């Protein structure tokens, strides 16, 4: 069984900026001192 | 696009080579006509014999 919060203060969402975050390896393949291109879902700078 | 992706260096030097002569007229131009450093201008009197 679950309790259902009754005592509420709600205020509309706030929104920041990603500072260039949210960058993750693209593939399982080592790669050192290259500069390399990908296109995949990436979550856009600012 | 995403499968050209791959073929970004022949781009690359294609836009390169492109640029360069793009950048190459405007050197001939310059070599052509741009010798003279001073804009002279034709005197008022045209008394030239
Ligand atoms: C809170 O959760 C219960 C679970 O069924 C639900 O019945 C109830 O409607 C919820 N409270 C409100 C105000 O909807």
């Amino acid at each position: 069984q679950c309790v259902n919060l009754t005592t509420r203060t709600q205020l509309p969402p706030a929104y920041t900026n990603s500072f260039t975050r949210g960058v993750y390896y693209p593939d399982k393949v080592f790669r050192s001192s290259v500069l390399h291109s990908t296109q995949d879902l990436f979550l856009p700078f600012f | 696009s995403n499968l050209l992706l791959q073929y970004g260096s022949f781009c690359t030097q294609l836009n390169r080579a492109l640029t360069g002569i793009a950048v190459e007229q405007d050197k001939n131009t310059q070599e052509v006509f741009a010798q003279v450093k001073q804009i002279y201008k034709t005197p008022p009197i045209k008394d030239f014999g």
